[PDB]
C-alpha cells in the first residue's frame, strides 16, 4: 500500500504497467476489427500485395442479417468488388492515380464510383422498402422548411431542366432521402432521383451545383418507379458526388 | 423558417437594447448582458411561438 | 499497399495548388502540394525539437522542454537557445497544421466528398493558433504561449489556471467543460449504440436502424436519429474546441483579475435584497 | 456553396413511430404518449418519444429526486429558508461530506448524516438506472454494449464518493454536492495530493478524453463528409458496405496512413470513451491510498521537469519597471 | 522561468493609475524637524501629554 | 352567473393538473417565505417561547 | 363599443392560457417588488409593530 | 358538495393514487425533515437532552 | 386617411400579438426606467413622505 | 417624382417589419444615449431644478 | 451622367438597394459616433458647456 517493492516500483506503478500491458492488446484487438473490410491488401496491379501489414486478419465473426437474407462472414470474399473498372495506370509502378479510359461519370471509376452493393431495396422493421415516395407514404407531410415539389432544379450551370415531382422519404426515421426530377424533353427524360444530401434548396428554387445541366440525362435510373434497391441507390449517390470532379476540367485542373 | 428566424432577430436587438438600457440607468455590462441574454430567450421564444 | 476497393479511387484530379507534380502516393498516404509542405515542415518541426533537447541536456521525452522566450523580449525574435528556436517550431507547427488541413481539402476534394473534416481540424488549429500565436500577440510577449515539453506544458496549464485564482469559475472554461465531457458521453453512447445492434447475443439476428433508434425512446424517451447524432456530435466537439479557445483567449488580454471575482455582477445585482 | 448536411433543408413528419417490440412485449410498460417538435427537428430526429416505465427506471427516478430534494432542502436550510438568497447562492451552497474526525461511522445529520442518507438514494438511484440499461438491452435483443459503456462511468462514480471513502477510512473523501463546491473539490484534491497532472492515470484519462473529443469530431465530420453517400445509415453500411464506407476508409487510410471499418468505427469510439473513466477511476482510486503527493511520486520517478532559471519577478524585471514609473 | 505560465497579467490602463491614495499620503506627510540641544519636548510645552 | 362555458374552452383534465401542482407550489412557496422570516418562522418562536 | 369581435383573430383557449400565466407571473413581480422596498415589506413592518 | 364523486370520472384512479402515494410520502419526508433541522423540534437530539 | 389598408399588408393575429407584448414589455421598461431614478420613484418617495 | 417604383422591387410586408423595428431601435437608441448624458436627461433634471 | 444606366443591368435591384440602405446608415452612423468621440464636435456636451 504505503510500502514500495524492490525500489520505487509501488502499486501505483503496478497498476500503471498492467493497463500498458492492456492497452496493447486492445490496440492489438481494435485494429484487427477494423481488418474485416478491403484486406488482404493488393497493389495497382490488382495481385495479392507481398506487404500485408503487421496485424494478421481476424478470425472469421458472422452476422444474423434480419429479414431472411441469410449470414455473412466479414473477412474473405468481398461481394462488393466492382469486376469491369474503366480504368488503366497511368504508371508502371505503384503509387500513382488512374486516368479512366473512357466518361468517368457514366463508367463510375473516381468520385462517381459505386459499390457493388446488394440489388434489394433497403428494409426497415416491418419488412417494407426503407425509403419510398411520399406519394406512397401513408400519413406524411413537410412540417417545417421549404417544400421543394413544384420547384424548378438549377444545374450547376445553371440550367433549368425541370420541377421536382415528389421526394423520396425515409417512413422508418421520418426523413427525405431523395427528390425526384422531372426532366425537360430538351434535358432528357423521364425522372431521375438526387439525394438530399447534394441538393440545396432555395425560397424560390431548387439547385445542385455539382452536376451541370447535360448530366442529368445520364443519371442511373431505378427499375421501379415505388422503390430504390441499394444497388442503384448508390449508383445514383455517387453520380452526382463524380460531378464535383468532372463537370469541367475547371473542376478536375488545380484551382490555383 | 423566416418568421422565426425574424422573431429571434427582434429578441436579440431587444437584448441589445436592454444590455444597454440597464447600462445607462446604472448596473454594469455583465449585469445588464445576463438580463439581455434572458430577455432574448424569452421574448424571443414567446415571439417564435405567438407569432409564428 | 491498396485495399480491396481502393483501385477506382485513385484518380488524378482533385487538387489544389499542385497538379500532376505532387499527385502521387507514398504507400497508403497521398502526397499533394500541401502534403510536401506537412513533410518538410513537420520533419523541420520535429528535429529542431530534438536538436533543442540535445541542447537542453537531456533525450528523456517526459524531460524534453522547448520554452518560449521570456516576456521582456516581447513580440520580437529571441536567440535561438533562448526561446528562438520555440518561434520557429511554433511557425514549423502552424505550416504543418494548417498543410495537413489543406491536405485534406485535396484529400476529400478528390473522394467526391464533403469538407467537413478539414473544418473540423480548422476549429482544433484554431485552439492551437488561438494558445501560441494569438494570445501572445493580445499581450504582447511570446513567452506567453506554453513550452514544447510532454509534461513542461502541463505546468504551464497549472501555472496559467492558478494565475487567475481557481480557474474552475471561468465561465467559458466551465462552457468548455461541459461540452468536453458531453462529447466523451455522446461518444460513448452512439458506439454503443451501433455496436450492441450490430453486435446481438448469439443466435440472435443483427438489429436494423429501427431497433436502435427505439432503444434510446424506450431509454430516454427521445432518440437524435442515425444522421442527427453525427451532426450534433461534430458541433458538440466543435464547440469544445472553440469554447476552449474562448477560455484561454479572455483570460489575461479580458480578465486579468481572478475568476471567481468576475461572477461578482451575479452575487451583487440591484434585484438582491442586500 | 455545396449543402454541408448541418441543418436539414426540409423535415417530414407522419405517424408516430411507436417502437419495433418482440414477444419480450415491451408495450405495457411503455408510454402512449408522443410529442413532435420541428425545433428540435433542424438537427435530429423531430419526435418526442415514449419512456419505458420499468421498474429499475420508476425506482431511479424516485430515488433519484430523494437524493435531489434531500440536497435540495438542505440547501434551502443553509440560508434559512430565504428563496432569493437560495436563488442567488444556488451555484455556491451544497450538501458537504461528513467531517473527517467521523471516519466511516454515521456522522450527526447537522455534519454531514443526510448527505450519507442522500448518497445512498443516489447511488441507489444510479445503479438501478444502469440495471434499467441491462434490462432494455436484454429486452430489445441487442448488445449490452450501453450497459457495460455506462458502468465505466459507475467505476468513476463509485470511486469517487463509495470506493475511495470506505478504504480511505473516512466518509469526509466524498465529493460535495454543489455546483461549485464540488469545483472546489475537484481544485483542493489535487492541491493535497501534489498535483494530478503528474498522475499517471489522470494523464491515461486526459489522453482518451482527448481522443474520444478528437474521435467523435473525426467520426461527426467524416460521416457528414460522406453522408451523401448514405454514411448516416452505419447499420445498413456495416452488413452491405458502399462507397460511403470506402470513401470514409481511403480518406483517412490516404490522410493518416489506416483507417477503420463502419464497424469497427464504433469499437474505437466505445474504448476511448469507456478508458477515461477507468483510468480515472484507477487514479482516484490509488490517490492517497497509495500516493499521497504525485509531483514527488514524479520526482522520484524522473518525469517531473526542472527548471534553471530564477522564480521571482526581481529577476525578470522590477516594481517601478512594471508600473511604468 | 521562462515556459511555465508564471506571470502577472495587468492591463496597461490599470499600471498606469497609480493608488489614489498616493497624492493624499504625499500631501499629508512633511519632512522632519532635527532638534537641537536643549529643544523643548512635547511634555513641557502641554499638559496631559501621554508618556 | 356564466363561468361555467370557461369548460368549453379548457380541458378540464388538463387544467385540474395545472391548479393542482400549482396550489401546492403556490402554498409551499408562501410557507417557505414565512419561514424565511423571523418574526412568522413558528418553529423558531416556539424555540424561543419556551426559552 | 365594438371589441367583442378581438375573438375573431384570437384564439381563446391560446390566449387564455398566456393570461393566465401573465397575470399571475405580472401579480407576483408587483409583489417581489413590493417587498423588496423597506416601506411596503409587510413582513418586516409586522416585526417591527410588535418590537 | 356532495358530488366529489365525479372526480374519478375525469382523473383515473390508477395515475392519481401513484401520484398521490409519492406525493404523501414526499410530503411526510419533507416535513419529518423540517423538525429534524429545527434545534427545538429535533425529537432525537432533546432525548439525549433528556440525560 | 387611408391608413385602413396596412392590414391588407399585416396579418391581424401576427401583429396583433407583436403589438401586444411590445406595449407591456415597453411599459414596464418604462416603469423600471423610474424605479431606477430617485425623483420618480413612487417608493423611495412614501418612505420619505412617512418619515 | 418616380419615388413609387421603390415598391415594385420591395416587398411592403417585409420592408414594413424592417421599417418598424428600425424607427424603434432608432428612437431607442436616440432616447438611450440622451440619457447617458448628464445635460440631455429630464429625470436628472427634474430631481436637480426640484432641488 | 444620364447615360450611365447600363451599369444597372449587372445589379439585382433588391439585393443592391438593400445592401447600400444598410450601408448607408451605417456609414452615417459611424459618422455621427465619432463625432460624439470627440471633445470638440461633441454637440451633446456642447451644450453643457454653452449652458454651464
Ligand atoms: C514523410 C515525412 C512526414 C512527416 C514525418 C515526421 C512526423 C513527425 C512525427 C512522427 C510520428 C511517427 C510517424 C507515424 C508513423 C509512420 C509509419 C509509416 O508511415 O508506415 C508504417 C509502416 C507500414 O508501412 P505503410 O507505409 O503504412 O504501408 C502500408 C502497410 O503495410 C499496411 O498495413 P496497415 O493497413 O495495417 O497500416 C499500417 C499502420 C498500422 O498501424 C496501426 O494500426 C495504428 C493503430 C494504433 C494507433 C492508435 C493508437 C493511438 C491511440 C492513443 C495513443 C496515445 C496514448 C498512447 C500511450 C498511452 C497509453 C499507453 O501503420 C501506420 O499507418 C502508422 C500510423 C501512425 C502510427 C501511430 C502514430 C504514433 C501514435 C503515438 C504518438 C507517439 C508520438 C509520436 C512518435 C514520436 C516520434 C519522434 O509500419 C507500421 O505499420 C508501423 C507499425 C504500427 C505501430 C505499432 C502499433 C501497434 C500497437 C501494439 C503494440 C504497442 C506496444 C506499446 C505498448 C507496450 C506494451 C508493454
Ligand atoms: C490549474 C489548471 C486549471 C485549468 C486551466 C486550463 C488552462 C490554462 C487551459 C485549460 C484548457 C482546457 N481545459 Mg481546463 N483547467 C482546469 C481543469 C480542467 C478540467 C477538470 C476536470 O478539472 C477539464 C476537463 C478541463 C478542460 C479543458 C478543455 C476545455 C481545454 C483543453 C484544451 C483543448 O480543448 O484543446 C485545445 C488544444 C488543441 C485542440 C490542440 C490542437 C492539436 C493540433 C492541431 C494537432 C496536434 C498535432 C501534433 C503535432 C500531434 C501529432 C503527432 C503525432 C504525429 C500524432 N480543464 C484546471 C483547474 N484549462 C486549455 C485550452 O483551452 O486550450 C485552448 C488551456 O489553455
Ligand atoms: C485543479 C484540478 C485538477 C483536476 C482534478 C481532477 C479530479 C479530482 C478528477 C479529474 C478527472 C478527470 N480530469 Mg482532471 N484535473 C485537473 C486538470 C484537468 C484537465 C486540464 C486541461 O487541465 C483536464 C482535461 C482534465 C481531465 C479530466 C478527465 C480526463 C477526468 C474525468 C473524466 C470523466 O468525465 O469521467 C466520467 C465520470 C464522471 C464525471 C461521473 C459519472 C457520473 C455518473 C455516472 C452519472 C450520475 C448522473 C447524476 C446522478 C446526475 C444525473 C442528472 C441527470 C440530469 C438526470 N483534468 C487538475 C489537475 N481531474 C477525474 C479522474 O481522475 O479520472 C481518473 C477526477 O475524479
Ligand atoms: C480541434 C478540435 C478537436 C479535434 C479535432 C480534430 N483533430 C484532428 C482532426 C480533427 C477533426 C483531423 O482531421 C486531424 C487528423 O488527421 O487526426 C488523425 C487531427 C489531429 N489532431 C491531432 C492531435 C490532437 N487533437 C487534439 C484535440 C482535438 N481534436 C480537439 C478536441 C489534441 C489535444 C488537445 O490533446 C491533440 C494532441 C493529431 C492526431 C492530428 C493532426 C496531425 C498533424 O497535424 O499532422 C501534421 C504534423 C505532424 C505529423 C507533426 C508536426 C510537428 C511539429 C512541426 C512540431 C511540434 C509542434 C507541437 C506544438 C509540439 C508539442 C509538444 C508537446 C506539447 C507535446
Ligand atoms: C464512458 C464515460 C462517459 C459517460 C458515459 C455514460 N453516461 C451515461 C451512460 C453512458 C454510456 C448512460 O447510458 C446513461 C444515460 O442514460 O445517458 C443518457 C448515462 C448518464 N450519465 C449522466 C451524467 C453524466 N455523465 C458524465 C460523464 C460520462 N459518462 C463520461 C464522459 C458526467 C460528468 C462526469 O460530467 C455526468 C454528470 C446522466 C445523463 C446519465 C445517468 C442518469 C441515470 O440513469 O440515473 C441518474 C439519476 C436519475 C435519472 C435521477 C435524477 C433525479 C431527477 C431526474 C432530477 C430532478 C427532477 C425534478 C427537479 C424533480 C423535482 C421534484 C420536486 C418538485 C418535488
Ligand atoms: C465510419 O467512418 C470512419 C472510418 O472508417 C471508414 C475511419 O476509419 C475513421 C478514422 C478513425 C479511426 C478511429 C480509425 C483508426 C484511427 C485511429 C485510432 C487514429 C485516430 C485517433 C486518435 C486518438 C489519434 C491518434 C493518432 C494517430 C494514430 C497518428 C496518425 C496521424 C499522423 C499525423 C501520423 C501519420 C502521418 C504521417 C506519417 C505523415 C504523412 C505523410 C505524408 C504527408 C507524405 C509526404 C511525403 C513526401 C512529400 C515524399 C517524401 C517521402 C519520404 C520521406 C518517404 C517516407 C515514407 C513514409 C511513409 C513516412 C473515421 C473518423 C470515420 O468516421
Ligand atoms: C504487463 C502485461 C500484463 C497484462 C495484464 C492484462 C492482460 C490481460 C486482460 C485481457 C486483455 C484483453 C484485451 C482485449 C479487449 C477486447 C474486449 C472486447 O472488446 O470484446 C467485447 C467484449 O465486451 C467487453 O468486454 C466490455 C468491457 C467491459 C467494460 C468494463 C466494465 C467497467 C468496470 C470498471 C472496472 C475497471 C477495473 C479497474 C466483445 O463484445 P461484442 O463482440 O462487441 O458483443 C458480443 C455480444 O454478445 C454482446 O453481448
Ligand atoms: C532511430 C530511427 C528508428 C526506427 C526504429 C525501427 C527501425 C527497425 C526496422 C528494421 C526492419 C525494417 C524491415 O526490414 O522491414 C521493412 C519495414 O517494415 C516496417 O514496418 C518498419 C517498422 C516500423 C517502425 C517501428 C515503429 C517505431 C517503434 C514502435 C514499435 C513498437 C513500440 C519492410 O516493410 P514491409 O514490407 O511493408 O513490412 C510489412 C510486411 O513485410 C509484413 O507483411
Ligand atoms: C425546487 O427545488 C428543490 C425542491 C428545492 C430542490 O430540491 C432543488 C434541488 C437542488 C438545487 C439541488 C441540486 C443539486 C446539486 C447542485 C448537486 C450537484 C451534484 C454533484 C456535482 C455531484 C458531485 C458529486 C457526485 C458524486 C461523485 C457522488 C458520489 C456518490 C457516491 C458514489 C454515493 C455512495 C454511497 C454512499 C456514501 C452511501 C453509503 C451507505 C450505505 C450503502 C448504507
Ligand atoms: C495574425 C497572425 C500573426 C501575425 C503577426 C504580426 C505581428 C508580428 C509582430 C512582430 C513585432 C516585432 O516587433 C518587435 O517588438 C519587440 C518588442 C522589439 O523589441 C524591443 C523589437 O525590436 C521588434 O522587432
Ligand atoms: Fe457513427
Amino acid at each position: 500500500m504505503e510500502e514500495t517493492f524492490f525500489g520505487n516500483f509501488d502499486l501505483a506503478s503496478l497498476s500503471l504497467w498492467l493497463f500498458y500491458g492492456f492497452f496493447a492488446l486492445l490496440i492489438y484487438y481494435l485494429q484487427t476489427e477494423n481488418m474485416r473490410e478491403g484486406y488482404p491488401l493488393e497493389d495497382d496491379d490488382g495481385n495479392t500485395a507481398a506487404n500485408q501489414g503487421p496485424f494478421p486478419l481476424p478470425k472469421e465473426k458472422t452476422f444474423k442479417l434480419q429479414h431472411g437474407r441469410g449470414e455473412l462472414t466479414l473477412p474473405g470474399e468481398d461481394v462488393q468488388r466492382r469486376d469491369n473498372l474503366a480504368l488503366r495506370k497511368t504508371a508502371h509502378g505503384n503509387g500513382f492515380p488512374m486516368e479512366p479510359t473512357g466518361d468517368p461519370m457514366l463508367d463510375g471509376v473516381g468520385p462517381a464510383s459505386w459499390s457493388k452493393r446488394r440489388d434489394v431495396p433497403e428494409l426497415d422493421a416491418h419488412g417494407h422498402p426503407k425509403i419510398v415516395p411520399m406519394s406512397a407514404a401513408e400519413g406524411f407531410g413537410v412540417s417545417a422548411g421549404t417544400d421543394p415539389r413544384g420547384l424548378p432544379v438549377m444545374a450547376g450551370d445553371g440550367e433549368i431542366v425541370g420541377l421536382v415531382s415528389d421526394m423520396w422519404i425515409d417512413e422508418a426515421e421520418q426523413l427525405v432521402r431523395y427528390l425526384e426530377i422531372e426532366l425537360d424533353p430538351e434535358w432528357g427524360d423521364g425522372k431521375r432521383l438526387v439525394q438530399r444530401e447534394m441538393v440545396r434548396i432555395k425560397s424560390d428554387r431548387v439547385k445542385v451545383r455539382s452536376i451541370y445541366g447535360k448530366h442529368f440525362k445520364n443519371v442511373p435510373k431505378t427499375k421501379s418507379p415505388n422503390q430504390v434497391t441499394l444497388l442503384e441507390e448508390d449508383k445514383i449517390m455517387a453520380y452526382y458526388a463524380g460531378g464535383t470532379l468532372y463537370a469541367d476540367e475547371s473542376r478536375l485542373e488545380p484551382q490555383l | 423558417m423566416t418568421c422565426t428566424i425574424t422573431c429571434w432577430g427582434i429578441g436579440v436587438l431587444l437584448g441589445i437594447m436592454t444590455t444597454v438600457g440597464l447600462m445607462v440607468v446604472g448596473w454594469s455590462f455583465l449585469q445588464g448582458a445576463f438580463m439581455g441574454v434572458l430577455a432574448w430567450l424569452i421574448v424571443g421564444g414567446v415571439l417564435a411561438v405567438a407569432v409564428c | 499497399a491498396l485495399l480491396s476497393f481502393e483501385r477506382k479511387y485513385r484518380v488524378r484530379g482533385g487538387t489544389l495548388i499542385g497538379g500532376d507534380l505532387f499527385d502521387f502516393w507514398v504507400g497508403p498516404f497521398y502526397v499533394g502540394f500541401f502534403g510536401v509542405t506537412t513533410a518538410f515542415f513537420a520533419l523541420l518541426g520535429t528535429i529542431l525539437i530534438f536538436w533543442g533537447a540535445s541542447q537542453q541536456g537531456t533525450f528523456n521525452p517526459w524531460l524534453i522542454n522547448i520554452a518560449p522566450p521570456d516576456l521582456s523580449y516581447g513580440l520580437g525574435m529571441a536567440p535561438l537557445m533562448e526561446g528562438g528556436l520555440w518561434q520557429i517550431i511554433t511557425i514549423c507547427a502552424i505550416g504543418a497544421f494548417v498543410s495537413w488541413a489543406l491536405r485534406e481539402v485535396e484529400i476529400c476534394r478528390k473522394l467526391g466528398m464533403g469538407y467537413h473534416v478539414p473544418f473540423a481540424f480548422s476549429v482544433a488549429i484554431f485552439a492551437y493558433v488561438t494558445l501560441v500565436v494569438f494570445r501572445p500577440l493580445l499581450m504582447g510577449a511570446w513567452g506567453h504561449g506554453f513550452p514544447y515539453g510532454i509534461w513542461s506544458h502541463l505546468d504551464w496549464v497549472s501555472n496559467t489556471g492558478y494565475a487567475y485564482l481557481h480557474f474552475h469559475y471561468n465561465p467559458a472554461h466551465m462552457i468548455a467543460v461541459t461540452f468536453f465531457f458531453t462529447t466523451t458521453l455522446a461518444l460513448a453512447l452512439h458506439g454503443a449504440l451501433v455496436l450492441s445492434a450490430a453486435n446481438p447475443p448469439k443466435g440472435e439476428e443483427v438489429k436494423g436502424p429501427d431497433n436502435e433508434d427505439t432503444f434510446f425512446r424506450d431509454f430516454i424517451g427521445y432518440s437524435i436519429g442515425t444522421l442527427g447524432i453525427h451532426r450534433v456530435g461534430l458541433l458538440l466537439a466543435l464547440n469544445a474546441g472553440f469554447w476552449s479557445a474562448v477560455c484561454i483567449i479572455i483570460s489575461g488580454p479580458v480578465w486579468t483579475k481572478g475568476w471567481p471575482e468576475w461572477w461578482n455582477w451575479w452575487l451583487e445585482m440591484p434585484i438582491w435584497p442586500s | 456553396p455545396e449543402y454541408q448536411n448541418i441543418f436539414t433543408q426540409v423535415q417530414v413528419q407522419g405517424p408516430a413511430e411507436l417502437g419495433v417490440d418482440n414477444e419480450n412485449n415491451l408495450t405495457e410498460e411503455r408510454t402512449t404518449g408522443t410529442g413532435f417538435s420541428q425545433l428540435i427537428g433542424w438537427i435530429g430526429n423531430a419526435q418526442l418519444g415514449p419512456i419505458y416505465l420499468g421498474w429499475f427506471g420508476i425506482i431511479s427516478l424516485v430515488t433519484g429526486t430523494l437524493w435531489f430534494n434531500i440536497v435540495g432542502f438542505n440547501m434551502l436550510s443553509q440560508v434559512g429558508y430565504s428563496i432569493p438568497e437560495f436563488i442567488r447562492q444556488l451555484f455556491w451552497l451544497a450538501l458537504e461530506p461528513p467531517s473527517p474526525e467521523y471516519g466511516l461511522r454515521m456522522p450527526p445529520l447537522d455534519d454531514g448524516g443526510w448527505f450519507i442518507i442522500a448518497s445512498f438514494f443516489l447511488l441507489v438511484s444510479v445503479i438501478s438506472w444502469w440495471l434499467r440499461s441491462y434490462q432494455l438491452a436484454e429486452m430489445h435483443k441487442m448488445g449490452k454494449h450501453v450497459a457495460w459503456a455506462f458502468a465505466a462511468a459507475i467505476w468513476l462514480f463509485l470511486v469517487l464518493g463509495l470506493f475511495r471513502p470506505i478504504l480511505m477510512g473516512s466518509w469526509s473523501e466524498a465529493v460535495p454536492y454543489g455546483i461549485f463546491p464540488h469545483l472546489d473539490w475537484t481544485t483542493a484534491f489535487s492541491i493535497r495530493y501534489g498535483n494530478l497532472y503528474y498522475n499517471p492515470f489522470h494523464a491515461l484519462s486526459i489522453v482518451f478524453l482527448y481522443g474520444s473529443v478528437l474521435l467523435f469530431a473525426m467520426h461527426g465530420a467524416t460521416i457528414l463528409a460522406v453522408t451523401r453517400f448514405g454514411g448516416d445509415r452505419e447499420l445498413e453500411q456495416i452488413y452491405d458496405r458502399g462507397t460511403a464506407s470506402e470513401r470514409a476508409g481511403l480518406f483517412w487510410r490516404w490522410t493518416m496512413g489506416f483507417n477503420a471499418t463502419m464497424e469497427g468505427i464504433h469499437r474505437w469510439a466505445w474504448w476511448f470513451a469507456v478508458l477515461t473513466p477507468i483510468t480515472g477511476g484507477i487514479g482516484i482510486l490509488l490517490t492517497g491510498t497509495v500516493v499521497d503527493n504525485w509531483f514527488l511520486w514524479a520526482v522520484e520517478h524522473n518525469f517531473a521537469p526542472d527548471y534553471t532559471q530564477d522564480y521571482g519577478y526581481e529577476a525578470y524585471t522590477t516594481y517601478d519597471g512594471f508600473l511604468g514609473r | 522561468p521562462r515556459g511555465t505560465g508564471m506571470s502577472v497579467p495587468e492591463f496597461v490602463s490599470d499600471l498606469d493609475t497609480p493608488d489614489p491614495t498616493i497624492e493624499v499620503f504625499l500631501a499629508s506627510t512633511s519632512d522632519p524637524v532635527i532638534p537641537e540641544e536643549g529643544a523643548q519636548t512635547a511634555g513641557e510645552a502641554y499638559e496631559n501629554v501621554d508618556p | 352567473s356564466k363561468f361555467y362555458k370557461i369548460w368549453l374552452i379548457f380541458d378540464p383534465r388538463r387544467v385540474f393538473v395545472a391548479q393542482g401542482v400549482f396550489l401546492f407550489l403556490l402554498a409551499a412557496m408562501i410557507h417557505l417565505v414565512l419561514l424565511s422570516t423571523e418574526h412568522f418562522n413558528w418553529f423558531e418562536l416556539a424555540a424561543a417561547n419556551a426559552a
